RNA sequence: AGAUACCGUCGUAGUUCCGACCAUAAACGAUGCCGACCGGCGAUGCGGCGGCGUUAUUCCCAUGACCCGCCGGGCAGCUUCCGGGAAACCAAAGUCUUUGGGUUCCGGGGGGAGUAUGGUUGCAAAGCUGAAACUUAAAGGAAUUGACGGAAGGGCACCACC
């Protein structure tokens, strides 16, 4: 039975696309089959952040970022619990949760 | 044993006002009072209990045996019938199934193959009726030739009134709820089909709710 | 490509009845498909329809009633026999109250009726009902 | 069984039966 | 539904649909034979005589059922030609 | 059928008597295989001489032992 | 764990709703009320449904409950609901008007009104919600 | 109804519309709604033809004044716009009024208490009143439906083009119809206007119910 | 336990390029191609057409960037009692017992078997073509209810924990 109509990736026109290679495992996944994240992050969490404000030399110094792309196999992303499985009504919703 | 009348329509059928289910099935009015069609047609309805199907969900602890009943009703001159009740025991099943039936039971239009002196015997058109994958078709035979069909569909067609017809099934008929439906389906279909017969433009007679809409504000609340 | 003219037209007011459509515009006009279109309006089926000239292949607009149940195109035009006639009507049509069979005859194209009347087979070009 | 190393057993079944044939000729 | 005789031999006339000119069964439970009051076209008041149009449950599903109404009206001298 | 030309009756039947050849019951009795192959040689009845009693297991659910001959 | 089940709640508002005028704010009044106009088999029962009585009677005080009707329903859904005021908020003296919608009625017979206000035209035509 | 004088929109009924905001329709249209608008605004809202939605409002009034029975017209409001208004219909033409949550099968369901069995609906808003629309599929009911030009026709079997989103024009819709039947009637003469006032059908914000009660004294 | 596995450190053929072979993939949209007809809506890609207004070349022209629509072709999407289907689902998988627009390939219960054998192509590996004897009452498809999970989440208990 066909589960996903899109068949769980995102090639409607090409036939090919180049595989990523999941960050988790190495794992070659068609960049449009992977689950991709975009983390944005501050290099100190909450604890650090504290000590760092103290600790600097500089005027009100706002931290860097550190951008990272992952790109997950889906197997990676479900045990990771990035993804997860939904009832076949609520598959169909293309919405990121908030 | 007094029958009592909840529905609007009901209550103008006790009354002797609306004089024939005729009348109900020119509007296309839902009849959900069963003692309708045992008023009507009371003495001319026949029942004969199809099939008993034992159908079961796995629970727990064992099966639920339920038991599926169809039911097929009809007087051998002009109207069927299907019902169909899945209940725990067997007569709750057929007794729901006889009243689902009646509830349901149709006006078969009937007409004539090529000499058109006396009654009408067989089907007036090919009609095509289905369910599921079963597909049968009913086609106008010749005076005297029977109902040429396999049990089930014959059993309705002989209660539809119609003597004469040939059928043609297709598909799982050998699952007899599809069958059963696929061929009431079929003779449903022969006041559905606009033949030349029904071309004079229609003149619209006044409601049994218009009628009778000064009598049912007092008759009832 | 398109390769029978009369079949698209014919399936086309059939789609638009199907629909509940009061007039319906069947793009190319031939002469067989005119002649069809008239023998079905003699018989009540479609209201007064006409044809369109652009200095091309025309167009017809159709006014349907609500009286055509279908109307088919038979492909290949089978050549019929008298005798075959019947087998035809029998296997095409709902009724032998009522129903048409148009086939082209050397006489011109009309119903299987007609056909009997002048004792003229023909080539089948479909039927309505 | 997978029917792809079924398919690869009755390969080496074949190339074996190709590898016998032979050396009569 | 004449026989040879010319005996009206069927055991009713179903009604027609008046925008498609359909039949209606005797089980199609979405039909509406619509009563329009009629005018004393000096006095605007009820008559008491009235025009009936009926429309199957095929249209009413199809969304068609308000501009057959109005076309219908429209052909009988109720709404205005200019509309 | 899925060419309905006029002109296509070659095609047609040829098309027919080629996949004819993939009904089971056809190519049994249009071979020369399933006859040459039957040990009665395509009779009704045979007679044989009887040269062991043999008892043959059920195949199982039911379970006897089926007395037939080696004929 | 005190939640009153079905029979409670039911009993008890079957209660208000027959014998409203009866009732009171006070528990130990409506107990011995609940005692004549009902059949109660029980004196724990009695109390549970005599208590939801009282805590409805609190309820209907703050305003009308979803679950209960009363007599007039009551003095404000019936008597203020026919509120009108001194001048419709329709009949105004300056009435702002498009000038699209000053063409249908130009395309009507009301071609020329006295109290219309034919603004000037919304520039910058700009009405939807960016995507994503 | 039409070419008719003594039923021709009138001078004072086309600012009870202006004000209320009758011909100011949605942002977004339905296929089956383009025949009941003039044109599209800049700024993305569509006119609505109030020759058409006075034309579709007598063709109503119609249908209702033919119903020789004035009870057994069942007029709903599931949303707190047309809650009053449709309560106040049933006041003036004698209806039956549903104002808030339609349980499903009351047109059905025989053994339900509220099983109501019109001869025809009317509905505030196809959309909101979907349920009542699906269930007069199930029983033969004409469904008469106050419509934006964003309301799908579905089921409805005469449209009222209007604004049935905005607090004003839904009452005076609701005002217009109930005061039209009383017209075609013959309860009321057409000389004189009415003394029923149109401001009376509007639903108010418990803001205002508590602003009026503070500005009353 | 074994671990000619999964894990890890190395590591030849290969992986990269040129010249010749090879001709197969779950080579998939598991959906042949051409043509007509049959709901709606919002997008998007390309080209063209029209339209208030912002913006850059400032010195305006006309071009770009936007915005608002129209048309055609394209990858798609959402919605719907068109209609179809065993159903999942499908604006095609619809216009089908009311069966015929044109045309190619191809299937005929499950195994045996893509096997044997002959032919043919290839350096080889292997490709294409391709049975039978025999064996068997089911194999299978979709969906439903349960049970189960080393899947996700929620709840409860001193016969659980703190």
């Amino acid at each position: 039975t066909k589960k996903r109509r899109n068949n769980g990736r995102a090639k409607k026109g090409r036939g090919h696309v180049q595989p990523i290679r999941c960050t988790n495992c190495a794992c070659c996944v068609p960049k449009d089959k992977a689950i991709k994240k975009f983390v944005i992050r501050n290099i100190v969490e909450a604890a650090a952040v504290r000590d760092i404000s103290e600790v600097s030399v500089f005027d009100a110094y706002v931290l860097p970022k550190l951008y990272v792309k992952l790109h997950y196999c889906v197997s990676c992303a479900i045990h990771s619990k990035v993804v997860r499985n939904r009832s076949r009504e609520a598959r169909k919703d293309r919405t990121p949760p908030p | 044993k007094e029958w009592l009348p909840v529905t609007k329509l009901g209550r103008l059928v006790k009354d002797m006002k609306i004089k024939s289910l005729e009348e109900i099935y020119l509007f296309s009015l839902p009849i959900k009072e069963s003692e309708i069609i045992d008023f009507c047609l009371g003495a001319a309805l026949k029942d004969e209990v199809l099939k008993i199907m034992p159908v079961q969900k796995q629970t727990r602890a064992g099966q639920r045996t339920r038991f599926k009943a169809f039911v097929a009703i009809g007087d051998y001159n002009g109207h069927v019938g299907l019902g169909l009740k899945c209940s725990k025991e067997v007569a709750t099943a057929i007794r729901g199934a006889i009243i689902l039936a009646k509830l349901s039971i149709v006006p078969v239009r009937r007409g004539y193959w090529g000499n058109k002196i006396g009654k009408p015997h067989t089907v007036p058109c090919k009609v095509t009726g289905r369910c599921g994958s079963v597909l049968v078709r009913l086609i106008p035979a010749p005076r005297g030739t029977g109902i040429v069909s396999a049990p089930v569909p014959k059993k309705l067609l002989l209660m539809a009134g119609i003597d004469d017809c040939y059928t043609s099934a297709r598909g799982c008929t050998a699952t007899l709820g599809n069958f059963a439906k696929a061929t009431f389906d079929a003779i449903s279909k022969t006041y559905s089909y606009l033949t030349p017969d029904l071309w004079k433009e229609t003149v619209f007679t006044k409601s049994p709710y218009q009628e009778f809409t000064n009598h049912l504000m007092k008759t009832h609340t | 490509v398109r390769m029978n003219v009369l079949a698209d037209a014919l399936k086309s007011i059939n789609n638009a009845e199907k629909r509940g459509k009061r007039q319906v515009l069947i793009r190319p006009c031939s002469k067989v498909i005119v002649r069809f279109l008239t023998v079905m309006m003699k018989h009540g089926y479609i209201g007064e329809f006409e044809i369109i000239d652009d200095h091309r292949a025309g167009k017809i607009v159709v006014n349907l009633t609500g009286r055509l149940n279908k109307c088919g195109v038979i492909s290949p035009r089978f050549d019929v026999q008298l005798k075959d006639l019947e087998k035809w009507q029998n296997n095409l049509l709902p009724s032998r109250q009522f129903g048409f069979i148009v086939l082209t005859t050397s006489a011109g194209i009309m119903d299987h009726e007609e056909a009997r009347r002048k004792h003229t087979g023909g080539k089948i070009l479909g039927f309505f009902f | 069984m997978r029917a792809k190393w079924r398919k690869k057993r009755m390969r080496r079944l074949k190339r074996k039966r190709r590898k016998m044939r032979q050396r009569s000729k | 539904m004449q026989s040879n005789a010319g005996e009206f031999v069927d055991l009713y006339v179903p009604r027609k649909c008046s925008a498609s000119n359909r039949i209606i069964g005797a089980k199609d439970h979405a039909s509406i034979p619509m009563n329009v009051a009629e005018v004393d076209k000096v006095t605007g008041r009820f008559n008491g005589q009235s025009k009936t149009y009926a429309i199957c449950g095929a249209i009413r599903r199809m969304g068609e059922s308000d501009d057959s109404i109005l076309r219908l009206a429209k052909s009988h001298g109720i709404v205005s030609q200019n509309f | 059928g899925k060419c309905r030309g006029l002109r296509t009756a070659r095609k047609l039947r040829s098309h027919r008597r080629d996949q004819k050849w993939h009904d089971k019951q056809y190519k049994k009795a249009h071979l020369g295989t399933a006859l040459k192959a039957n040990p009665f040689g395509g009779a009704s009845h045979a007679k044989g001489i009887v040269l062991e009693k043999v008892g043959v297991e059920a195949k199982q659910p039911n379970s006897a032992i089926r007395k037939c001959v080696r004929v | 764990g005190r939640v009153r089940t079905k029979t409670v709640k039911k009993a008890a508002r079957v209660i208000i709703e027959k014998y409203y005028t009866r009732l009171g704010n006070d528990f130990h009044t409506n107990k011995r009320v609940c005692e004549e106009i009902a059949i109660i088999p029980s004196k724990k029962l009695r109390n549970k449904i005599a208590g939801y009585v009282t805590h409805l009677m609190k309820r209907i005080q703050r305003g009308p409950v979803r679950g209960i009707s009363i007599k007039l329903q009551e003095e404000e859904r019936e008597r203020r609901d026919n509120y009108v005021p001194e001048v419709s908020a329709l009949d105004q003296e300056i009435i702002e008007v498009d000038p699209d919608t000053k063409e249908m009625l130009k395309l009507l017979d009301f071609g020329s009104l006295s109290n219309l206000q034919v603004t000037q035209p919304t520039v910058g035509m700009n009405f939807k919600t960016p995507r994503g | 109804s039409g070419a008719l004088d003594v039923l021709q929109m009138k001078e004072e009924d086309v600012l009870k519309f202006l004000a209320a905001g009758t011909h100011l329709g949605g942002t977004n249209l339905d296929f089956q709604m383009e025949q009941y608008i003039y044109k599209r605004k800049s700024d993305g809202i569509y006119i609505i033809n109030l020759k058409r939605t006075w034309e579709k409002l007598l063709l109503a009034a119609r249908a209702i004044v033919a119903i020789e029975n004035p009870a057994d017209v069942s007029v709903i409001s599931s949303r707190n716009t047309g809650q009053r208004a449709v309560l106040k219909f049933a006041a003036a033409t004698g209806a039956t009024p549903i104002a808030g949550r339609f349980t499903p099968g009351t047109f059905t369901n025989q053994i339900q208490a509220a099983f109501r069995e019109p001869r025809l609906l009317v509905v505030t808003d196809p959309q909101a009143d979907h349920q009542p629309l699906m269930e007069a599929s199930y029983v033969n009911l004409p469904t008469i439906a106050l419509c934006n030009t964003d309301s799908p026709l579905h089921y409805v079997d005469i449209a009222i083009p209007c604004n049935n989103k905005g607090a004003h024009s839904v009452g005076l819709m609701w005002w217009m119809l109930a005061q039209e039947v009383l017209r075609m009637r013959g309860t009321i003469s057409r000389e004189h206007p009415w003394e029923v006032m149109p401001d009376l059908y509007f639903y108010r914000d418990p803001e205002e119910i508590e602003k009026e009660e503070q500005a009353a004294a």
